[PDB]
């Protein structure tokens, strides 16, 4: 499930972060850190979602969430 | 002048009847309740005013616990929170 | 006392004693 | 009599109640939060307070001082994390 | 003879082909069948708008990104190319994380 | 009409009405919102002036985030006042570090 | 049921700034954003100058030095001057 | 000049509070600069309080909150 | 004592230690000098300058503390101003 994201991409991130050459020990580690932040994120939405008593989550919960953590993503409204 | 120093010495005597503390320590205390409190009380708002309701009630700081406390620490506070206000609903 | 955690914190030294006989 | 006592609680539920109506957060507050933020507000002072005292008590001090706050909260990872950016005054590193 | 390019010069390329670009660099499928099966730890049957998976995405890779631009730095400052995962442990530590 | 009254483009009614709702404070003076909009539509001008003149840089009529992004990075005091704000499809800025190039 | 938006005062300062020039909706959403933003930011500064002062109104005096402090210097001398001469022009 | 007045030793002993085990002798100007940046960043704000304020002396107060909005909370002055 | 052990010695001491580093009057002096800047007519109150002061030394130490991992990490022990500068730069400023 996250061997869905594989190599190619996170080589890609890298590439655009400017990585010329990538060892292999780092795309654990990567799923690591994603895991970690993602957990980190879903867990505030779910929060925000759960107190609006929806089941459904949106986009105004993400980024309520992301700027709780104190990074603003412009663009959704 | 209010202050929470008598609040403090309570819970102090609560905890640790055995021991002082210093009025720097007790400054120290002062300020970092006014600080939660604040953060706290900001985030509720925030809450409040996403879902457009007008008022604070106890759902509201009940999750900005869950979303400020660390989750054991939440855990805890939110059924402190629940224990004093059952109490209090109860009398 | 009156007060108690429920929170399993692991025990901790808080003692910043420390001697220099090492060092000599 | 006071509300504190009807909630068996000693922080000052009056003077938290007056705060969250003097400061604008909402035009209505209900009558369970602020004796629910006195709770909580109680807990964690209970917390931080307990943490202190070992920290004075294996220092062999009967009296608490700020670098024995310092000690505590920089040893609970927890609290520590919830008061990551702040700075206490006069409060040293851990020994490390 | 293969023309094959000696190495470093097809990742160099692809370093500029993508800071080019802007478009999102990973699949959408696997991406928003992961952060679900995330949420059900939290809570079962959420429904989500893709809007929603859409932030996530977007945040997520311009955090990786600047994570990854971070620690090219550390990698250069131990002077060497290849960059380790105590590289990016570093990196972490220090932001605060 | 208060923004004619003002000579400003940005709506004071909308931003004084927002100002009593947002519960900001139990009173707003009447100098607060036409203030307000006058560094609002400074600010929205000069971002707009920048991603202009990054657009006719790329030759392209239409701006889109990636020149939101460039003008906002290429300016120092924008990106100062918005180092932690990230945009849809704001690709970074590129960059080599000259060590990597041979 | 209805929006609110500030896309159509996005449009207009454009075409004063650039009479040719248009922009996705992306990017109309992206301004509403920033500019949704940057007013909470100001908003909540000039409300913490109102506690600290005990004041019980925002004023122009107010807003003026929760901007001096939260833009940057070149920022914050342009804005407060057009500030001023707005104020000045509603009154007079 | 008023910036020599942070001694070599003093940083020295904050670089030892620092755990350092060796310092080379260029960090001195380094942490010169980087901390007159910091007051720059700092105070700038703090007397820009006391404008709006309109007294003419600081207060522990108006820094406090300057370090509030640099995002640094400092207990134990209120 | 052993060769080098005197740096060993005074940093378990300086962690233990609390008291400020840095002498108090030159520090007014800078802050002073810092302040006529933005305006010639000013005041302090003395807490103030403590805390100034506090706060000053708290981020120092928090940016030495940072800098010593990057310098380990590049396998030095003699801290260099390109630590500095990569750990500010890492943190943002």
């Amino acid at each position: 499930n996250i061997q869905g994201i594989t190599k190619p991409a996170i080589r890609r991130l890298a590439r655009r972060g400017g990585v010329k050459r990538i060892s292999g020990l780092i795309y654990e580690e990567t799923r690591g850190v994603l895991k970690v932040f993602l957990e980190n994120v879903i867990r505030d939405a779910v929060t925000y979602t759960e107190h609006a008593k929806r089941k459904t989550v949106t986009a105004m919960d993400v980024v309520y969430a992301l700027k709780r953590q104190g990074r603003t993503l412009y663009g959704f409204g | 002048k209010e202050s929470y120093a008598i609040y403090v010495y309570k819970v102090l005597k609560q905890v640790h009847p055995d021991t002082g503390i210093s009025s720097k320590a007790m400054s120290i205390m002062n300020s970092f309740v006014n600080d939660v409190f604040e953060r706290i009380a900001g985030e509720a708002s925030r809450l409040a005013h996403y879902n457009k309701r007008s008022t604070i009630t106890s759902r509201e700081i009940q999750t900005a616990v869950r979303l400020l406390l660390p989750g054991e620490l939440a855990k805890h506070a939110v059924s402190e929170g629940t224990k004093a206000v059952t109490k209090y609903t109860s009398a | 006392p009156t007060r108690f955690s429920n929170r399993q914190n692991k025990t901790v030294n808080y003692n910043i004693d420390y001697s220099d006989d090492d060092l000599l | 009599k006071t509300r504190s006592s009807r909630a068996g609680l000693q922080f000052p539920v009056g003077r938290v109640h007056r705060l969250l109506r003097k400061g604008n957060y909402a035009e209505r507050v209900g009558a369970g939060a602020p004796v629910y933020l006195a709770a909580v507000l109680e807990y964690l002072t209970a917390e931080i307070l307990e943490l202190a005292g070992n920290a004075a008590r294996d220092n062999k001090k009967t009296r608490i001082i700020p670098r024995h706050l310092q000690l505590a909260v920089r040893n609970d990872e927890e609290l520590n994390k919830l008061l990551g950016r702040v700075t206490i005054a006069q409060g040293g590193v851990l020994p490390n | 003879k293969p023309h094959r390019y000696r190495p470093g010069t097809v990742a160099l390329r692809e370093i500029r082909r993508y800071q080019k670009s802007t478009e999102l660099l990973i699949r959408k499928l696997p991406f928003q069948r992961l952060v679900r099966e995330i949420a059900q730890d939290f809570k079962t049957d959420l429904r989500f708008q893709s809007s929603a998976v859409m932030a996530l995405q977007e945040a997520s890779e311009a955090y990786l990104v600047a994570l990854f631009e971070d620690t090219n730095l550390c990698a250069i400052h131990a002077k060497r190319v290849t960059i380790m995962p105590k590289d990016i442990q570093l990196a972490r530590r220090i932001r605060g994380e």
